[PDB]
Order: C-alpha cells, then structure tokens, then sequence
C-alpha cells in the first residue's frame, strides 16, 4: 500500500566487484 | 543485418554528399 | 444598422391582407396581443437606456492602417521592411477571408428570402460568389499552414509563368 | 585562437584598454544571478553541516554573497573586454582586406524567383 | 527470518475524527480553509472573472474590425465597378518574371 | 507584517512587470519610426509610446 | 455531494451576481459606444478603437 | 514574460517559508493568482504575436499552452496532496519545489524566441519530472523502460541538438521570428533527409508516435497523480508545439517524409484506441487513450494546413483537460481502493452519484461530444485530413468509433453494473475532490462558448 523501496534482493546487484 | 546495412548506407552518403569525419580545421 | 448596399435588400413586396372567409383567425388577435403586451414595455425600457447612452455619448474609431511597401520591393533577407510587407499582407489577408464571408452571407441570404425561385433570382449574386472564390483561392490557395508573403509571392509568379506560357502557345 | 593577441602583454587580467569599456552596474543581471550562487552556497554550506539552513550563519551567508559577488564582477569585467576584442578585431580585419567581404548586391522580391512548393 | 520491518500502515479515513472533513487536511480549521480558499480563488476569482475578462477581449486577433474594414472595402469596389478581389495579391507590373 | 508571506507572489508579479516595463525602453529604437505609425508628435507629448 | 454543490453555488454566485450586476448596469448607465469618423488631426488612444467600455477598459489598463 | 516567471520563481520561498500546515493553501492560493494572471496573454493580434522581448515571445499557439500550464499547478497541488499526508514536511516542500520548478521550466519553454533555448528548456523539463515520477511512484519496476529511454536519447534529442547547431551556422540564427523571414527551402537530398529525421524524431517520441508509444503507458502508471496529470497536460503538447515551430524550417521536404509517419499515426489510432478495449488497467487504458488523440495531433502537423493546426491545437488544449481529468477520476478510486484494476470496483453509481456525473462528463468529452473543444480539434483534423486524401476518413470514423467504445466501457464497467460486495472502504466524495473535476471540467465547458482563444495562430 505503501512506496516500494529496495529490499536485500535489490541491494545486493551492487556490493560485487563488478556490475 | 540493421546497423551494418544503416553504418553502409552512411557511409556511402558520406562518400556521395562530401561528409568529413575527421574535418580540417577552418574556423 | 448597416450598410445598405454591402448587404443589399431589395424591396419588400407583401401582399395585402384579403379577408375571405368569416372566420376570424387567431393571428391578428395574437398579434394585438404582441403588440401591447411585449412590444411596448420592451419599447420603453430601451428608450429608458436609449436616455442613459445620451447623457454619455462618446466614441471610437475604425482603425486604418497606412501602406506600407509591399513583398515586392522588400529587399532579401531585409526584415524591417519584409516584416512590415508581412504584417501587411497578413491584414490583407483577413479582410479577404471577411470579403468572402460577406460574399456567403449575400447567397445564403438570396437563397431564403428568394425561397423556391432561389435559382432564377439569385444569379448575379452566385456569379459574384463564383468570381470572389475564384479570385481568393487563386490569391491565398494551397500556401500551407506556414504560409507568408513569399509563399503567396512565389504562388502569383508560378501562376504568371503559366498565364504567360498560356499567351505563347496561343500564338 | 587570439593567443597571439594577449602575448604582447602577457598575464593581464584586466589591460588598460579595458577601462575605455563600459563596466557593468552592480544590478547586472548576470552578476545578480552570480550574487544567487553565493546564496545557494551558504545554504548548502549550512545544509551539509547540519545547521539551520535559513538561520545560522548569516554572516558567513553575506560572506559568501559578497565574495561571489566580488570574484564575478571582475569576472564579468574580463567577459566583456573579451568579446569587445573579438568585435574589434572582427572589424579591424574586414577594413584591412575589402576585396573579402564584397558588398554584394542586394536583390529585391520582385527579381528574386522562389520556387512555389504547394500544400495540396 | 527476513529483516526488521515497520508493518504496513492502514489507510486512514478522514470522516472518523471529522464528519465534516473537506478532504483537503485532517486539521479541521486548516481544512476549512483550505476549502475556502479553493472555492473562493478558483471559482470566485478565476472562473468567474476569467470568463469575464475572456468575454470582453478587445477584439481578439482583430476579427471585427476585419469585417467592418470588409465592409468599407466592398463599398469602394461595387461602388467603382471594380472587381471584388483580384486574381492577383499583388500588382504584376512591378514583377520581374524569369525570362526563356 | 502579521502576514507577510501573502506578499512573496503579488510583489513578485509587480517587479516582474516592473521588469518588462524595463525592457521596453530598451526596445524603443523604432519608436515612431516604422512605416506604419510614423507621425509627428501632439502638443505636451514626448514618446508615442512608454 | 449536495454540500460539494451548495458550495460550488455559493462560491460561484459570490462573483458572479456582483459581475452580472455591474455589467448590466455597465450596459444599461455607462452603455455601448457609438462608431465615427477620426477627426483630423485627432489621433485616438489605442483603448479608443474598441466599442464596448470593458474592453475599453482591459485595452487601456491591461493590454 | 517576466512578470510570470518571477512570481513562479517566487513560489519557492513561498513555499519553503510556510507554517507547516500552510503550505498547501499558500502554494494553492498563489498559483491560483498567477493562473489569474496568465490570462494578459490573450493580448494576441491578427497578424503580429506578441513578442515581449528578445528572449520570449507569444502567439496565439503558445499561449493556451502557457494558460494550460499555469491552470495546471494548483490541480496539481489538489491532487497531490491527499496520498502525501504522512509524508516529512521537508519531502513534500521537495515535492511542491519540483512542480514549481516544471512549471517555471514550461513556461519559458512555450515562450522561447530561440530555438536552442527552446531546447534547453525542453531537455531540463525532463528532469523534476524524472524525480516527480521516481521519488512519489509508489512502487518502480523499470528494467525495460531504461533502454527505451536510452533509445529516446539516442534517435531524439541528441539529432535534434546537433541539427539546431547545424541551423545556428547555416543561417546565422535560431530565432523563430528571423527564422520566419530567412528560411530557404529544404530541398531533396540525402542530407537534408537526415536532418528531416533529427528535427522530427525527438517530438515524435514526445507526441508519442505509435510504435514509440512504449515509454507512455509505464511512465503514466508507474508516477503519482501530479506526474501523470501534468505528462498527459503538457508534456506531450511540447512535442507538438515543438513541431508546429520546426516544421517551418523543414519546407518542401515535409510534402514527402510526412508520408511514412502519418501511416504510422493513421493505423497506430486504430490500434492503440483498440488496445483501449483490451486494458485491466485503467491508467494505461488513460494512456493508450492519450497515444490515440495525439496520433491526429501527429496527422495534423504534418499534413500542415491551416484547418490542421487549428484542430491540432484546440485538439491539444481539450486533450490536455480531458486526460488529466480522467486520470483524476482514476486516483479518485485508487485512493479507495488501492489498486488500479478496473475490474476490481464496479457499479459506483450505486455508491458516488456526483462522482459518476463526473465520470460520464469526463467520457462524453473523451469521445468528442460536440460542441466541446475535444469534437472540434476532432473535427477541424478530421475535414484537413479528408481534404488530404478522401480514403482517411474510414480511418477517422472507425477511430471514432472505437474512440467511443472504450469511453463508455470505461464508464460502463467502472461505474454500472452490480457493485463489488467485498470492498467496503468506498467513502463518499470529498469536496477537495469533486473540486479537483470540477476545475478540469467546467474550463473545458466553457471553452466551448469561446473557443477562438484555442485555435492557434492562424485563425
Ligand atoms: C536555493 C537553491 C539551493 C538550495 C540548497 C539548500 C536547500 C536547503 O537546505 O533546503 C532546506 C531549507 C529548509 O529546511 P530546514 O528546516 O532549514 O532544515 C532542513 C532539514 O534538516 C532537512 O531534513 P532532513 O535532511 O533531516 O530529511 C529530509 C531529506 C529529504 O531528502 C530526500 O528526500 C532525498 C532527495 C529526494 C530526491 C531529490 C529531490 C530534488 C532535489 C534536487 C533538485 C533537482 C532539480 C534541480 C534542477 C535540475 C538539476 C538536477 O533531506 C532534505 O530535505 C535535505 C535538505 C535540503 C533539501 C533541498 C536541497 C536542494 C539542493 C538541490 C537544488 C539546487 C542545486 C541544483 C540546481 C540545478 C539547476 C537549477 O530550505 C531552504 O533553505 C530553501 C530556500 C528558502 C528561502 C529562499 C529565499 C530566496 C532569497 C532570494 C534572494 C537572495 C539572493 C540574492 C542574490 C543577489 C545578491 C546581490
Ligand atoms: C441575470 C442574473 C442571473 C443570476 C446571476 C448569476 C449569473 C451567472 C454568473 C455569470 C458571471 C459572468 C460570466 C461571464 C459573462 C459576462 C457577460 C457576457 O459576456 O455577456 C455576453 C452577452 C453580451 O452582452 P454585453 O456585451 O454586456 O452587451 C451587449 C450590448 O452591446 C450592450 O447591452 P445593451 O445596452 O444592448 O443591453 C443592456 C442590458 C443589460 O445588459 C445585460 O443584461 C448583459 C449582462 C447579462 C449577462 C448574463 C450572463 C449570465 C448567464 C445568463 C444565462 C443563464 C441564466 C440562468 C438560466 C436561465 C434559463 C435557462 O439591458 C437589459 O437587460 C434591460 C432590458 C431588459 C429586457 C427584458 C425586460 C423588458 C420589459 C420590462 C417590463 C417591466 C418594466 C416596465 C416599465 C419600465 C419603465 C422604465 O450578454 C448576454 O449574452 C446576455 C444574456 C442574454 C442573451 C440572450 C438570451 C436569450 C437568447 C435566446 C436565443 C439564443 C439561445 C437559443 C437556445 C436554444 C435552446 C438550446
Ligand atoms: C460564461 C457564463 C456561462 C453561463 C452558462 C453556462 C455554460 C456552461 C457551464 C457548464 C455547464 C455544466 C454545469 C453542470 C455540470 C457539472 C456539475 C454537475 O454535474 O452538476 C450536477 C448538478 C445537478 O445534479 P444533482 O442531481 O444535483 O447531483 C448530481 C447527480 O447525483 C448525478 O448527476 P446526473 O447524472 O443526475 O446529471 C448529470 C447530467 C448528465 O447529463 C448528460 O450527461 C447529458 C449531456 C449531454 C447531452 C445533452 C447536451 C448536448 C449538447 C447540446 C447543448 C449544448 C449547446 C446548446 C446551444 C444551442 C444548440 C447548439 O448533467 C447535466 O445535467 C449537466 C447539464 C449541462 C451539460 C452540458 C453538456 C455536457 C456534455 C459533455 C460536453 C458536451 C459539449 C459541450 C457543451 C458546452 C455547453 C456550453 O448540477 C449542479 O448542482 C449545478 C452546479 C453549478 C453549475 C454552474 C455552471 C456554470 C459554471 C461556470 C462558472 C463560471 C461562469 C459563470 C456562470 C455561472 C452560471 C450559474
Ligand atoms: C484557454 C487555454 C487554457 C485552457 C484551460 C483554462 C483553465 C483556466 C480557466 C480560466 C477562465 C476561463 C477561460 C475561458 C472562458 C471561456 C468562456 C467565455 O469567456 O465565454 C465568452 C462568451 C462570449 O460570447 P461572444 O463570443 O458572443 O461574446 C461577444 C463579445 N461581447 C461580450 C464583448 C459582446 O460568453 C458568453 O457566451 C456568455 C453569454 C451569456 C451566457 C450564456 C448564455 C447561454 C448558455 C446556455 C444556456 C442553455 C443552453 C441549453 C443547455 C441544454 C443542456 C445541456
Ligand atoms: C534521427 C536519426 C538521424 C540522426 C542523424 C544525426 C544528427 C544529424 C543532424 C543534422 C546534421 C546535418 O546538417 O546533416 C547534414 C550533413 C551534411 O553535411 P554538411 O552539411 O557538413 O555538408 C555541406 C553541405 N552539403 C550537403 C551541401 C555538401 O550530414 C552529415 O554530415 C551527416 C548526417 C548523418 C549523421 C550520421 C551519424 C549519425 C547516424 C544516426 C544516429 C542516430
Ligand atoms: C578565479 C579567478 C582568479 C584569477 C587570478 C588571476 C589570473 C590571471 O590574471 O591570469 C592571467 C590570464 C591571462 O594571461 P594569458 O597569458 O593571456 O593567458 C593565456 C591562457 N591560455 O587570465 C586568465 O587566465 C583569466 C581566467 C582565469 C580563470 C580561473 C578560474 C576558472
Ligand atoms: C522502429 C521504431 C518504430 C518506427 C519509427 C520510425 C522508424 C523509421 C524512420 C524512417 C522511416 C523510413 C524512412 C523515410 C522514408 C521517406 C522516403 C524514402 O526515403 O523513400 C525510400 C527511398 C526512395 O528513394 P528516394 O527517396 O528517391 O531517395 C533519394 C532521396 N533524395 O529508398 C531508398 O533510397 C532505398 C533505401 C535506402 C536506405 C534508407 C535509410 C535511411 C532511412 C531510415 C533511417
């Protein structure tokens, strides 16, 4: 009901070394 | 078969109405 | 009012009122009706305000604008003069398109007040709307929605080389 | 390109034939919109340092409108002269070579012929 | 188990706590006033007075006086025996032509 | 002023037009100079136009 | 809904009866201006080419 | 101009000065008054537009648009401020901020003299938009919609950029008014194809063109109301705009490279007004509604005429009333609801008799019920383009009938039938509601009693 915002699943494509 | 033929076809305009890509400097 | 001979009328026949039968018809009482009942007081409150525009009469004026040279004798590339001949031509041509819409108003009016004998009666003004549409669409036609001078200059040379090949061949 | 100019008297900000041009006011649009950036600044100055931002430090906010406005008027000042160099010497060389830039005639309407393209 | 989360907040409804909500604030004072200043500069004053204004252009893109300058015009021209408009906008004799 | 963020917009409108009325002396170089409406000056009248 | 159209009403009447009113009384007093020749030597307003008085109006003050 | 920007401008401390409970009524009271204000524009002449300086200027085609703009901020601010309730103070002044800056950026975007600043501005509108439609979108899944705006940057603005350059040498100057006495023909050739190409793509991806409409029904679903009332308002009006200025320059070649894209709009109406029928979603039935009203806009321009840009921009006016006024009515559900099926709430007559008044008002002038201003942009493109080929009015009036029939389906399945049993959270209509369709509608009413003020330039 509320806005979506980045979950773990989302956030985790950008902590490697590459993209 | 799209981006050969449309870079072909630029480059064959380029060769017909006189385009520079590495143009002299003038002004 | 207006201008009787821009908006011409011609003259009004009625015929008489010829009373055959004895029955009397409802329309003249209704008429007399009319005639006490709306025609005077809406008579007086416009006399009333007639009154009040006489105790302050004050005016205004049609506007005129002055020639100023034409496309023609505009330089190239020159748009203090071309911008005058524009705005010229542009005024021009917004009292062609109400020439030829008082032309419309002239045939349409023949045509109802002519009623069934429309055809017969009204031929001098459909011959006058035939030639004022052929002047207009040989003047402002198939110039384009960006259309100026220059457009309806190059559109007069084109029809001139055409009227003059036109001589030529005849001869 | 006019490299060769400013090498007679090299690293002149401001030359003396500068100050034969009008400087510009101090309600000069362009130093009006610099004296703005200055206002951004304080209050990005107080935004990343966690104070109020419309409040806190009105001096230093002055600070920051005086100095931008300050470093921009000289600024402006070598803006102009730059461009009234140019135009200078634009002119200068279109005076010493006349054979060109021929005046070329100048053709009304009425001979020119355009090509009637119509929308139909 | 997935993270820490705050739940999901219920939509709240702005005629529990005021039966007379406009919808504009739950604040009732604020909301009143935002209705009035709605209804007032947006009907009062722009509908009212704009159709008022828009009403009484004076005469936009010059219409009117394009008819009654019309209405001199023709009057000078069925008036000489001249034509109504000519064929040509402007006059052929200063127009050079391309000769062949 | 007790209320003197109501004054940010109207002030705000008249020096913006207060800024066009600027602009047009700046753009007066044909000022009764056209074509169209050129004219000799009434009595007690400097500019056709401000 | 019938509070929504008692106020859409209201706020609407609230200009418009006074508008209504005046432009009647426009009309009716201060009235339509009459058509005339420009006089020589005379040159007119720009607010002066128009016939109603708030157009007039509007072109004098606005335009 | 500049007594328009200004007061916008001053929007801003307006609006990050305010009392924390003020700052919608403030934000909504002054732009009021300068919407008020935006009706001294109507100063338009018969022959000359009203050039106020050397930066901006106005005929009678930017004007409305300029009216529309300054109308639309405090609809805006009505709307958007109901699903911001619960939001930082400091986040919503954010918001009010990039809705006075899009209209600051719009407002001298109608009004560039020259054609680059045109450009400037028209690229920075792209950007609080940008952060409208991604900061309040409630929920963002875009992993095809990047690319596409990787294709719009690519075969739009960037050609357009470096042909406006290109015109910057070759004539000497981009503004519109010497534009208007220097142009040359554009005569046939491979270059000057290119350079067709790089003046008309950008405002056909901004129209949109069938084909390239991809962008407009995730961009309208995927955005709060403020952004998708002002992208079917306005945004999608600068591609026509934009268009009826560069075509000027684009003379006599347009007589020839207007024929594949025309096909592309006289087919992609007949489609997208067809997907129209086959939507669950209601904001992208909206949206697939706006891709088959600007397609004639699309027809409009290119096939130049003067009927043709008088219905195009009437066409565009009443557009951008109608589908911000039906976005609306979506949100007005989905702030119910909350969901934006349109199968989900049915039979709402039963329960919001006004706000179904509303409905049947908004689709009546959806499928160009005459004398609206929607029936005579329709109209006026429809006798231009039958006076360009007499076959195209199969394609107009299977347009409008199909134009129709998802106008009613829309009123039908939303408002009539039996109502949903296991939905109980339909509140009456708030008043800040009905006078969010109200100020949509009756502008749009009246406008039908006047509508010379929305012809453009050369009526
Ligand atoms: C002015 C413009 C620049 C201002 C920068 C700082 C703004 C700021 O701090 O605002 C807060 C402040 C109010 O906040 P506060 O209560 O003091 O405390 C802040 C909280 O702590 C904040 O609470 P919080 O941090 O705890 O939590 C909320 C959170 C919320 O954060 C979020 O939600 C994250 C962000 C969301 C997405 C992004 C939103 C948009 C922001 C970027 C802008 C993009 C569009 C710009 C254009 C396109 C380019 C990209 O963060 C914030 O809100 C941070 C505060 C700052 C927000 C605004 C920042 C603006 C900077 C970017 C714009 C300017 C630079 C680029 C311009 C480009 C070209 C135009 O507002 C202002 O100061 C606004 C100005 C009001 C007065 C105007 C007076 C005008 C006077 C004119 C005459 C004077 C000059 C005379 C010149 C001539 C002299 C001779
Ligand atoms: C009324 C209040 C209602 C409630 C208030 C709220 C109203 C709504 C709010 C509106 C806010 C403003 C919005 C913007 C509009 C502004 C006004 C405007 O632009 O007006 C335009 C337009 C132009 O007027 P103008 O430029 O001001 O003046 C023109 C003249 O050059 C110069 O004018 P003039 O000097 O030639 O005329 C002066 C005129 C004053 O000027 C006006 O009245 C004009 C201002 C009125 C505007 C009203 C607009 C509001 C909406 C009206 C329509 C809806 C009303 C509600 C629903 C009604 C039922 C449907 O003087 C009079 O009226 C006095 C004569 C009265 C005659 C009747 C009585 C005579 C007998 C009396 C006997 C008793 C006394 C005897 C003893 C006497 C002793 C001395 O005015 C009108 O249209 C007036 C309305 C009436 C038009 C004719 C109506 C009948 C037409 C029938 C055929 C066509 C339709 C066929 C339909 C077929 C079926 C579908
Ligand atoms: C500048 C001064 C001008 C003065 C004159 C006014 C000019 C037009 C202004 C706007 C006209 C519409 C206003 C009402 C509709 C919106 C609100 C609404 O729904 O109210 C329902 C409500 C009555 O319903 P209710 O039972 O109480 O509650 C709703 C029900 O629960 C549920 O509702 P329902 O289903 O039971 O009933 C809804 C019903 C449903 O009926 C329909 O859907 C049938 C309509 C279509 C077929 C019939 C019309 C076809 C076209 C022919 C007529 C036009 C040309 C005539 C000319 C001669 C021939 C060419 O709609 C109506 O009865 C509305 C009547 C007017 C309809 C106009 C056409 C709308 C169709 C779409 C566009 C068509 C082309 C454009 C037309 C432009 C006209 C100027 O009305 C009100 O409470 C009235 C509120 C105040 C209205 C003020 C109007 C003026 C606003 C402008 C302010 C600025 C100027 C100052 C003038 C002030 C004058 C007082
Ligand atoms: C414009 C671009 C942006 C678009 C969005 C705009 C949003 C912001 C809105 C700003 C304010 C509004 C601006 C536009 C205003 C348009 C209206 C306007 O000014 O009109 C001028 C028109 C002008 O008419 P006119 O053209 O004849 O004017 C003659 C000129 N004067 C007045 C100087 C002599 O006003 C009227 O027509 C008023 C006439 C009287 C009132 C109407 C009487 C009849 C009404 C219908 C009766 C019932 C019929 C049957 C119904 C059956 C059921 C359906
Ligand atoms: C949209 C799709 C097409 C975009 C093409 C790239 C932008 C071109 C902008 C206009 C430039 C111009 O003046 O073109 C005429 C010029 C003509 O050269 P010129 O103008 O320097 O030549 C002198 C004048 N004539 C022609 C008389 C000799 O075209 C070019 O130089 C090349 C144009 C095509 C560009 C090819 C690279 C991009 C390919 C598409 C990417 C998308
Ligand atoms: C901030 C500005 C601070 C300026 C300090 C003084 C700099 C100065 O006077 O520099 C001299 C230089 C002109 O000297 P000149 O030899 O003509 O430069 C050729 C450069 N290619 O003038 C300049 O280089 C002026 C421009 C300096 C801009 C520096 C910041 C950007
Ligand atoms: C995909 C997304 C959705 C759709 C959006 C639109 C995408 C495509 C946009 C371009 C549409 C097609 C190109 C425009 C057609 C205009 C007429 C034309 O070029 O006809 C084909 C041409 C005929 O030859 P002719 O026109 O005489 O060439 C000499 C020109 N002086 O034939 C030829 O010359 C032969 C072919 C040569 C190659 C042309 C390549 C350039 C055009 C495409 C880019």
């Amino acid at each position: 009901a509320r806005q979506w915002q980045p979950d773990v699943e989302w956030a985790e494509q950008y902590g490697g070394a590459v993209m | 078969c799209a981006y050969m033929g449309l870079t072909a076809a630029l480059v064959k305009m380029g060769q017909l109405e006189g385009w520079k890509v590495f143009a002299e400097p003038k002004v | 009012s207006w201008d009787k001979d821009v908006y011409p009328e011609p003259p009004r026949r009625t015929p008489a009122p010829s009373p055959q039968t004895s029955l009397p018809n409802p329309i003249t009482y209704l008429t007399k009706a009319f005639d006490l009942l709306v025609d005077r007081p809406v008579t007086l409150v416009r006399e009333f305000i007639e009154r009040q525009h006489a105790k302050n009469k004050y005016y205004y004026y049609h506007r005129e604008f002055r020639r100023v040279p034409d496309i023609t004798e505009c330089h190239e590339k020159d748009v203090l003069c071309m911008f005058e001949a524009e705005m010229q031509w542009k005024r021009d041509y917004k009292v062609d398109q109400e020439i030829v819409n008082i032309i419309q108003e002239r045939l349409k009016a023949c045509q109802q007040r002519e009623g069934e004998s429309h055809r017969q009666n009204c031929a001098k003004e459909l011959q006058q709307f035939t030639q004022v549409v052929k002047a207009y669409q040989d003047r402002y036609h198939d110039l384009g929605a960006h259309y100026s001078a220059r457009k309806c200059l190059a559109k007069q040379k084109q029809r001139m080389l055409a009227e003059r090949k036109a001589t030529k061949e005849a001869a | 390109m006019m490299t060769g100019r400013q090498a007679r008297a090299p690293l002149q900000f401001l030359p003396d034939e500068a100050r034969s041009l009008p400087p510009p006011k101090l309600t000069d649009p362009r130093l009006a919109y610099i004296g703005f950036l200055g206002y951004c600044s304080g209050l990005i100055d107080n935004a990343i340092r966690r104070r109020p931002v419309l409040s806190a430090g009105l001096h230093r906010q002055f600070l920051y409108i005086t100095s931008f406005v300050f470093v921009g008027y000289y600024l402006l000042k070598r803006q102009d002269y730059m461009y009234a160099v140019r135009d200078h010497d634009m002119f200068s060389y279109i005076k010493s070579h006349p054979e060109d830039f021929p005046e070329k005639d100048k053709k009304t309407y009425r001979e020119v012929f355009e090509e009637f393209h119509p929308v139909r | 188990l997935r993270w820490q989360e705050d739940p999901e907040p219920e939509d709240e409804n702005l005629y529990e706590k005021n039966p007379d909500s406009h919808g504009y604030d739950k604040d009732p004072a604020v909301d009143v006033w935002n209705m009035r200043v709605v209804f007032f500069f947006g009907f009062s004053i722009v509908l009212v007075l704009g159709s008022t204004f828009v009403a009484y252009l004076p005469d936009y893109r010059m219409q009117e006086w394009a008819r009654r300058e019309a209405e001199r015009l023709v009057k000078y021209r069925e008036a000489h025996g001249l034509p109504l408009m000519e064929s040509n906008c402007f006059d052929p004799s200063k127009i050079q032509l391309p000769e062949d | 002023r007790d209320h003197w963020i109501h004054v940010l917009v109207p002030v705000g409108f008249v020096f913006g037009y207060y800024l066009d009325r600027k602009n047009d002396e700046k753009l007066a170089a044909f000022r009764n100079k056209s074509l169209l409406y050129k004219r000799e000056l009434k009595p007690q009248e400097e500019v056709t136009w401000k | 809904d019938k509070r929504f159209l008692k106020l859409l009403r209201f706020y609407i009447l609230l200009t418009g009866i006074p508008v209504v009113i005046g432009i009647t009384l426009i009309n009716v007093f201060i009235g339509e201006a009459e058509l005339a020749e420009i006089p020589e030597g005379y040159v007119p307003e720009h607010w002066e080419y128009f016939k109603h008085p708030i157009s007039r109006w509007i072109a004098r003050t606005f335009f | 101009m500049l007594k328009y920007i200004i007061p916008t401008m001053m929007l801003m401390p307006l609006t990050w000065l305010s009392k924390n409970s003020m700052i919608w009524i403030n934000t909504t009271l002054h732009s009021l008054l300068i919407s008020l204000t935006s009706l001294l524009l109507l100063n338009q002449f018969g022959d000359n537009s009203l050039n106020f300086s050397l930066t901006f200027f106005s005929d009678s085609l930017s004007t409305p648009l300029l009216i529309l703009t300054m109308w639309l901020l405090p609809l805006m601010l009505m709307a958007s401020q109901h699903h911001l309730s619960k939001e930082n103070l400091a986040r919503k002044k954010l918001f009010i901020s990039m809705l006075i800056l899009l209209q600051l950026f719009l407002i001298m975007t109608f009004t560039a003299t020259e054609l680059i600043f045109f450009y400037i501005m028209f690229e920075a509108t792209l950007v609080p938009t940008l952060i409208i439609i991604t900061r309040w979108g409630n929920q963002t899944e875009r992993l095809n919609a990047g690319l596409y705006f990787l294709f719009y940057t690519l075969a739009g603005s960037l050609p357009l950029l470096v042909a406006l350059i290109y015109i910057q040498n070759t004539m000497g100057s981009l503004n519109f008014l010497i534009l208007q006495y220097w142009v040359q023909p554009m005569p046939n050739s491979w270059s000057n194809t290119f350079m067709w190409l790089a003046c008309m793509m950008a405002f056909m991806v901004k129209m949109p063109l069938y084909g390239l409409h991809l962008w407009l029904p995730k961009a309208h679903v995927e955005a709060p109301i403020a952004g998708s009332m002002v992208l079917a308002a306005i945004l999608l009006k600068l591609g026509g705009y934009g268009m009826m200025r560069i075509t000027l320059l684009l003379n006599p070649i347009t007589d020839f490279m207007a024929y594949p894209f025309i096909m592309l709009s006289l087919w992609g109406m007949i489609m997208t007004s067809s997907i129209c029928l086959r939507q669950t979603d209601l904001k992208s039935l909206i949206a697939y509604s706006s891709v088959s009203h600007m397609a004639l806009v699309i027809v409009a321009i290119l096939i130049q005429t003067p009927w043709s840009y008088m219905g195009a921009t009437a066409l565009m006016i009443a557009h951008g009333l109608t589908s911000s006024m039906l976005f609306c009515l979506a949100n007005s559900n989905y702030e119910r609801v909350h969901s934006r099926t349109m199968i989900l709430a049915r039979g709402l007559q039963t329960l919001l008799p006004l706000m179904a008044a509303w409905w049947l008002l908004a689709s009546l002038t959806n499928l160009a019920l005459p004398p609206s201003i929607n029936l005579i942009g329709e109209l006026f493109v429809v006798m231009s383009t039958f006076s360009w080929s007499n076959i195209t009015i199969i394609l107009m009036g299977l347009n409008m009938v199909i134009t129709a029939l998802y106008s009613l389906y829309m009123l039908i399945t939303t408002q009539r039938g039996k109502h949903t049993h296991h939905i109980n959270n339909i509140l009456p209509s708030f008043t800040r509601e009905n006078a969010l369709m109200s100020l949509h509608m009756l502008p749009l009413l009246l406008l039908s009693l006047n509508p010379k003020i929305i012809l453009g330039p050369l009526y």
